[PDB]
């Protein structure tokens, strides 16, 4: 017999959590809700940069709450610190579907959208694309003005399911993204 | 567990346990021979405590077992028996592991929608629920028998 | 000939086979 | 994930038991370990940056690894590594703490291998950087918790040869 | 997506045709069927949970498939099944509206035994649940209907398998 | 407190407190008590633990109270025993609540930021507060001193 | 938020002030009420749904509210306004575990004057939709927590009002 | 990405090597040709326009390429198709401009043959579309630059087939 | 390079290069002999700059050369003075390439964790630089040492 | 400017200038007395410039000046020359600010739709600019007539 | 071919061909243009397959391409390569016939003895072909994967 873990999970909804932030409301708290979006956003898997691109007054403006959730998310996508390290090195077309996952939690859904957003990416650009998606319907009713990103697994557009499985936690991030100094790959081992 | 519970809070933040989260560990773990001994208690009267809450539950709501009743008929009503005996099994797990997470994706999660199309009535199966809490209570001492109740309620709780 | 498969000493976007020749080792010096 | 108190549970809800006599036994056993495991974490935790620093010392670092042509040349690269190493320390803490080895292959062991094929990342080299925390861990945390903590540290390595 | 009408128009399209006799005649055999199509949504959408109700029982409870080990054992993966089996009949009923299938293979089929081998979920018992719903909707819908809602189902059952 | 992180982790799920998430409250109001005490027992002992701590602090590392040394000079060291007077105060709150809470704000996040700026060396801030640790815990019994020795050990991990 | 405990906590933390005696006889009160606490946040968590259905029924239902021209009226807005009922009843439950206010203002309160003023939503018919619930907590409760419960639910209505 | 100088500054710093005399030789070779480069790439950009339709009355339109039943039939898929000619064109500009191909391959080349076949895109006939533009960019240029941007071009076109 | 630069910018905008990105590229490009010349000269004497360096270095802070130094013994020292001649030789790299791109992925990003790790005094290395542009300054002319210089300062400035 | 367009990518980057970025700033200011000499050269011709650009598309496009043209009539092309004396006029604007910041705002962002609603052919605006180049080019030394070209390629690339 | 295989055995009986062998015939026919469209796609391609299996055979075995591996220096490994992109045509040859047979004869009967002679490891190339697999058969559908991956298999237990 086929035991709790056996269909879907039951590792991801627990792992699923919904941030929000309450204005008036601590520094830890708002801190680990800070972090999480920058782990779901540039990928950051260990949650949390060694003081890195992070955000100098955009911390102070996501808090403050000068600038609400979904509008810190946006000035996240489009800024130097995301075009180099996920756009820096691929062809017109992974690009967009890395684009949609950390902010959609997916991949494209249909032969259709491989459109509309290569053709975004075509002429207006990148700053124009990330906007594009944080604006859509699908991104306002699942996570509205204030709700973190998370990673999603939906069921519903046919064969979402698994493309998502296999997208978002199946299959990580290869390729580094600067061009500086290729590595050697002759020496896997560290004998003394 | 306490612990799966304990921990996914921990990886979430990228980052070892508290000291509060040890600490409770350890609390927790310190509770298990006697954790142990109430699910001990339960399981021994496991068929006893279901027929006795069977009878509780229709005195307060009889109508299920009459013509138009969902558990009309003698296998109508050995299904709702068996559903009674379920959650008490469930209420037994999640004594021992000390939190709810066994409990809900196995019997509260999806529950309402699977209900829902049986057209039992889910809310005179929450007082059915209840009565069990009333015989098995009855079979433990003082402190062990509120130690249980908690658990009892949360299913009445998630139920609803 | 071997033409085709010659242009393949660019690799990827950075994968070398290994080791890179002569490689200056200043420890020693230093 | 799951941890000895879930796996119980789950072990023996699809076999649709009650916890009986054998499962009690085991949960037992996690539970009076427990205590034990809390401290170790406390150790580890607040040793991290010493451990790794250590470990590479040991081996790593001092060697044709960070000269050119090493994989950890470069800043880049070497902090990427230090990295990774925080992570193999951090989630091992988490697999003693939950007493199971199951996040270690849902969220660190999971493709890692062809991951690092496909960089060029040496697995070999890797080992080591995870066997030589696993010895600074045994010092730190103490007889109660050696053996325990070692585990898995062995679990991660056999994980990527 | 495309119906009986659009998928002639298309075909003529690509040819650059003005539509000719072979065309209207195709189109003629669909409208003459139209208000029949009509009537037998009607009974299927507002007969809906009874034709789970009764296929589910015929073809997939009362089982190994609802008991632990099973994979619609849980209710939440009960109801993820019903839940699935809602938008086979759903479907069906707008293809056999359309008179296309290719609706079903746009929106249902594209990507899925592959998404039920990932997950587990058992292709040969969900055919069953598709063939079940079919012959309570034959019934349902009378001689009129009958041939024509059935198709779709077929559609459906051999796009798994 | 156990409180405020207990809570805080229920609203997120907008759900109730569980069986668990309770189970650890009830714990600590029994250890409240003893941690109540262990806290008061620090403060009355607070000048002997600085003092002796920033003895054997300047032992250890006799370079930070040296020509080059952020410590160096006798208002420079009346500064270094205050914030080692700072730290002690934390740790107490710290035990009594439960969780690590309010010390966080009031005294690591930021810490690296303020000190970088003072060009203090943090490591051997560690050190003062690992000496601390020594003297404080030479003052309580052996299960009161481990519980107090988590959160010296605690605020040793966040200056790293 | 803050709760007793951390109420006490700050309040020394910002004079930089070792807790001192008269602090401390602040939190063996907390200590003492405990028990009764948790027992009683137990008990209104099951019957949740019976309790609710008791302070709409004496304060709010079979009126004008509900009907046409009412801001019950509607499936929808009847039920956005249990489902608010029920935010009140759990956080006022958050409030008295905490013993402390403050969540109620930083979570729930905030804004939420104007918000109804903006929507039309009826103040003085919440006020003692939330004074119902009250009412009826206080008998479920029982002497020892009747009090402690009651002041959150005061809490919440002076805040609208 | 990387332009001919960085190419020798990476081949160099994986073997750890200040520039030595061949590096420099190479690296005058790049600079003594740049001021032509962008003498070049102002022709191109600012007849983009008049190039790509060219290029397309040359080896694409007045074909069945351009009827139903062809790829480039319908304005939605003429429009995509002079829009890739586009990507191309401005791409090539690039790599000549940077003296390296890597670009069209890290941005262009990379996943492009699948893409195509997967949609149905006739790719002999889209390396035509960039023989053409090539054709039509080395009689605008001239002498100076004509082999240089040339080559990236056909860079492109034996990336698709 | 100014190249790269100028390109990434283009290609992330869609667009051709600006009047102004051509005009830097043909500026720079002119440089190009005048830019060889100068990694040539430093090149030639780098055996001679790094010690100039380490000398300098080690006056201003014979600490980092004392017991409880990062650079402390033969061999400690000797590293020391490699890290200096791998510095040299990315600024080598970047006066060719006009810019930082390749400096900054081989030898700044990453750096705060790598020397932090080992424990290196930051700033001290940031001293070493310093001594490196005094020395490598005093062999260039007026022009092509001010041109140097503004890489000597970049990577001052990027360790801070 | 060239210095509107350095600083924004600096602060956007929460950070100051790079080399770069203060070398084109020091190249481009250099390069001032010169940029306004262009500048004052083509204010001085304007009507010249602007008459002759008029004459060379009129010749090239007689339509546009015809029955169905958009320019058909005296009081058409005198709003026609007005156009181009407007685009002139930016082309001045952008030499001395050494990038199109300004130009793009005033004339250039809009400027499809704005032709669109009067219908005017796009494309025959851009010979317009090309006619202009052709005489403000022949009004300037060699290297200064380039300088200038970019500026009118740019537009011409913009209206497209 | 299939048929070769058919008929020879046929011959050897000297008797004509019966019911089954035909059978095989008739699926062979059926299947060949499924077969030669495999062959179509893998040899479009090919380029892609042949490199990137020679990424992932360097990466499991660097030791060919070390200072004593047979595969040794850039043209050790583009002879290496070609031998890569020999085998993986004769895997569409064989897919396309429906049996194996020229393969064999072209690339495995006197395999054991070219390579021993060279001085090649067989079983690293029974790894190159591997990777081959891996490649191919990402760029085909499940069924028509299967198909190919047959032949993959039979030319790595060839080599062994
Ligand atoms: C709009 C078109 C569409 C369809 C059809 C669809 C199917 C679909 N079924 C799913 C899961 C599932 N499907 C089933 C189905 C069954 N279980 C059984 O034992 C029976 C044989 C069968 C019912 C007759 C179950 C049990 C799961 C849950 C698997 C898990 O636990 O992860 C999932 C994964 C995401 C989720 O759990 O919701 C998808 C996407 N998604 C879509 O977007
Ligand atoms: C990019 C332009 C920009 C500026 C300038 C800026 C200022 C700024 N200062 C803030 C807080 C603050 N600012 C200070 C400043 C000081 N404390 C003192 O006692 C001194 C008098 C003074 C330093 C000299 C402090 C202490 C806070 C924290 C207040 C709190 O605890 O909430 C906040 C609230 C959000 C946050 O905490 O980060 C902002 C937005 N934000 C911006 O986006
Ligand atoms: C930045 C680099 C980059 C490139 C080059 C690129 C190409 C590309 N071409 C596409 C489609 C296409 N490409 C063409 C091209 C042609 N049709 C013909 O008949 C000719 C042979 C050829 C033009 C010469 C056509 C017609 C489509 C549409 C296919 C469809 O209808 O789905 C698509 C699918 C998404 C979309 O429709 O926009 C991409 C991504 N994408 C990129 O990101
Ligand atoms: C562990 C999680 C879990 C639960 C709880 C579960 C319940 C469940 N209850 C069922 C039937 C049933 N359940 C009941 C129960 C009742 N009748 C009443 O009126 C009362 C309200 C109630 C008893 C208290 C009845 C009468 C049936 C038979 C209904 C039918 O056959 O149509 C069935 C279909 C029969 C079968 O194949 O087993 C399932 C799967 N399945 C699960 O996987
Ligand atoms: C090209 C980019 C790059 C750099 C810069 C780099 C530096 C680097 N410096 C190291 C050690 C070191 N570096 C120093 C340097 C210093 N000590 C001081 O006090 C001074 C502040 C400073 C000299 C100015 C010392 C003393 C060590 C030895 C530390 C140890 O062994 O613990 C090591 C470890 C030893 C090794 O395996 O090589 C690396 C990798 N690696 C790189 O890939
Ligand atoms: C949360 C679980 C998790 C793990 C463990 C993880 C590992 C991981 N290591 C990576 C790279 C890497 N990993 C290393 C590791 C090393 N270099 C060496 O020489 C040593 C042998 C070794 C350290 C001991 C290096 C150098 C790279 C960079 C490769 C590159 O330049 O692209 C990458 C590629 C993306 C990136 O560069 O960050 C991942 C995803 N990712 C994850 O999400
Ligand atoms: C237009 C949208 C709309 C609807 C539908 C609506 C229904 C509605 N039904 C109510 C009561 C009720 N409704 C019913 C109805 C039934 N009892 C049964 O058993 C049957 C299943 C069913 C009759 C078919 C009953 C018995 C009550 C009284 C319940 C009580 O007072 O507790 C009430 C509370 C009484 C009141 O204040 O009016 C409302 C608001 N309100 C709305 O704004
Ligand atoms: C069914 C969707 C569809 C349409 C409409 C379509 C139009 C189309 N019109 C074309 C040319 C043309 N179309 C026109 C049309 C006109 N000239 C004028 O001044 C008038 C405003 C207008 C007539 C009312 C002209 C003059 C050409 C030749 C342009 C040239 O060769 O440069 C061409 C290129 C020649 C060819 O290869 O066929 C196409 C593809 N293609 C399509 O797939």
């Amino acid at each position: 017999g086929q035991s709790v873990e056996v269909g879907v999970g039951t590792l991801r909804r627990q792992l699923e959590h919904i941030y929000r932030i309450a204005p008036d409301a601590t520094r830890s708290e708002k801190d680990v809700a800070i972090n999480a979006i920058y782990r779901q956003v540039l990928d950051v898997f260990a949650g949390i940069p060694p003081s890195y691109l992070r955000l100098s007054e955009a911390e102070s403006k996501l808090k403050n709450n000068e600038i609400s959730v979904r509008e810190f998310v946006r000035r996240l996508g489009r800024s130097e610190n995301y075009r180099k390290r996920f756009f820096e090195p691929y062809s017109s077309p992974k690009v967009v579907e890395l684009l949609t996952k950390h902010f959609l939690g997916r991949a494209p859904i249909s032969q259709q959208e491989i459109s509309t957003y290569v053709q975004i990416l075509g002429t207006k650009g990148l700053a124009a694309a990330v906007d594009a998606i944080v604006e859509s319907p699908e991104y306002l009713t699942i996570f509205n003005e204030d709700i973190v990103p998370y990673r999603r697994y939906p069921t519903l557009p046919a064969g979402n399911y698994r493309a998502s499985v296999r997208v978002n936690d199946e299959e990580l991030i290869s390729q580094s993204w600067s061009s500086l100094s290729p590595t050697y790959t002759g020496y896997q081992y560290v004998t003394r | 567990s306490v612990l799966t519970k304990a921990i996914v809070n921990a990886d979430a933040e990228a980052r070892y346990l508290s000291p509060g989260e040890l600490d409770r560990i350890k609390s927790f773990v310190a509770s298990g021979e006697r954790r142990l001994r109430i699910a001990q208690t339960l399981t021994e009267a496991r068929e006893r405590i279901v027929k006795q809450a069977g009878d509780q539950l229709f005195q307060i709501r009889p109508d299920v077992v009459s013509p138009g009743g969902n558990a009309y008929g003698e296998k109508m009503t050995a299904l709702c028996l068996r559903d009674l005996d379920y959650y008490l099994r469930l209420v037994t797990y999640g004594i021992v592991a000390g939190d709810v997470t066994p409990i809900e994706e196995i019997g509260i999660i999806g529950v309402k929608e699977m209900y829902n199309s049986l057209q039992t009535p889910i809310p005179a199966v929450a007082e059915g629920v209840r009565a069990m809490k009333n015989v098995a209570t009855s079979l433990l001492s003082g402190d062990d028998a509120a130690e249980a109740g908690f658990y009892f309620d949360y299913l009445v709780g998630a139920m609803q | 000939p071997t033409a085709g498969l010659e242009p393949f000493v660019r690799m990827s976007r950075m994968i070398r086979s290994g080791v890179p020749e002569d490689r200056e080792e200043p420890d020693e010096l230093w | 994930m799951q941890d000895a108190i879930t796996a119980v549970i789950n072990n023996y809800d699809v076999q649709g038991k009650y916890l009986d006599g054998a499962a009690l036994d085991k949960l037992k056993a996690y539970f009076t370990t427990g205590a034990v495991r809390v401290r170790a974490a406390a150790v580890i935790s607040s040793n991290a940056t010493t451990i790794i620093k250590e470990a590479a010392a040991k081996a790593l670092i001092y060697s044709d690894l960070t000269r050119p042509g090493g994989n950890m040349y470069t800043t880049r690269r070497y902090a990427a590594c230090i990295r990774d190493m925080d992570y193999f320390l951090r989630y091992a803490t988490y697999a003693m703490l939950a007493g199971d080895p199951s996040i270690l292959d849902e969220r660190v062991l999971n493709g890692l291998k062809e991951t690092y094929n496909s960089l060029g990342v040496p697995i070999a080299a890797t080992v080591g950087g995870i066997q030589a925390m696993k010895e600074v861990v045994g010092g730190l945390v103490g007889p109660d918790a050696a053996k325990e903590a070692s585990i898995y540290f062995d679990y991660l390595s056999s994980g990527l040869s």
